[PDB]
């Protein structure tokens, strides 16, 4: 149990619910050679919400990108999960979701955003844990980061996430 | 939004 | 202990700052049942409160009735409870209270609200853990949610609590 | 680790995000002893933030003084930590600090107030867990209090700090 | 501000 209550506590530490998410990514180096090895090709962000009782969603990012971005680009996805509070949801999720990658010397953020297809099944009531995730596959490319740059800082890269709350 | 592969 | 820290973990999980709860009662047949046969007749809510230091609130519900609604009403009341920062809050409670039982069909909300009888022990400064129950004993009738309707949707119900704010 | 991970619930449970913190001190008799007889001269408050990903704060107090107040004052101190943000954030420090001693009879509050000193190691960014803390060695005067007045009421105090967001 | 002792 110790080890489960432990992640409700991180979850609940890490939970945001105003639709702004900011997850800092530390041991960068380490993850980005365990992307590399295929060892952990991705990983998941907790969880955060578009209200105190809204909808739940999560990202996931290959720090060695996913599909038309591997190798070479870092993809990040948007994760719609299945929350608590669904059923008094409107469906399917149709709110515009902004990612960025933030450069620690704040002079060029990586930035990108998208509105949801809505017939999609990313974007329709959970049925399971966690619906598909859909991003950005090409959201920044390798060279953009690792190296040095600005965006890994101390060992460290923080992605933030703004889901737009229009009509909410 | 492209769904992850 | 690892029981008791569990405890404190969904209670945090669960509170709220701005005087609006949301409570989700899952396994609705069983404790349904549970009430009915008089095995677990009430059931409180986690605690939530009007402010970050404010006051320190609570539900209880009867599935199966309390009072002059037991056997055919669901009873739902609030509960003032011990705050830690109870010594500086205005006394007695004086904030008008409502009470929602949400259609998951979003038809017609049953819905009540009712303004502190100060002269009631209920809303004086509390010595005990929580003060007595107050509220709703004629809340909504049984036949107006069990069978199907819309207030029962995927076995749960959920209640809604709004505290005003008015000079808080 | 269940010692730890009760203390970072607790931590958790104390936290508020918007700069505005009311740290409860109870046991005053107790801990107000244990500074005289030196076995425990500060105290360290719970962490608080200037918003959710902002700066992180903590307050020290001396109930028997410290420096110029030592033996005659109580002594609060503002602390900056290292926050998990602080790449992201503006150096140094540079927000107006008010602490205050609450009056449980809301009658006159104990209050004082300062902007940084820039030049003070106290608001750079922190290389350690914690920055060297400042701010009023000579809070409150200890007859102000103690004997009975209106600060000490059922043997515990309130203290409160409003963290000035301008520019953030 | 006056710092700690």
């Amino acid at each position: 149990a110790m080890a489960d209550l432990e992640q409700k506590v991180l979850e609940m530490e890490a939970s945001t619910y105003d639709g702004v998410f900011i997850w800092k990514i530390s041991d960068f180096a380490r993850k980005r050679q365990e992307a590399v090895a295929g060892r952990i090709p991705a990983i998941f962000s907790p969880a955060f919400y578009t209200s105190r009782y809204g909808y739940k969603m999560c990202l996931r990012i290959y720090l060695n990108g996913d599909g038309t971005g591997r190798g070479t680009h870092l993809s990040l996805f948007f994760v719609v999960m299945k929350g608590p509070n669904d059923a008094l949801l409107r469906w399917p999720f149709n709110q515009k979701v902004t990612l960025m990658l933030l450069d620690q010397n704040n002079r060029e953020h990586v930035i990108d955003a998208f509105r949801p297809d809505v017939t999609s099944s990313s974007f329709q009531r959970p049925v399971n844990d966690m619906n598909i995730a859909s991003g950005c596959p090409l959201f920044c490319p390798v060279s953009k980061m690792e190296a040095k740059n600005s965006y890994v800082r101390d060992d460290a890269i923080f992605i933030k996430a703004i889901v737009d709350l229009t009509g909410l | 939004a492209a769904q992850e592969e």
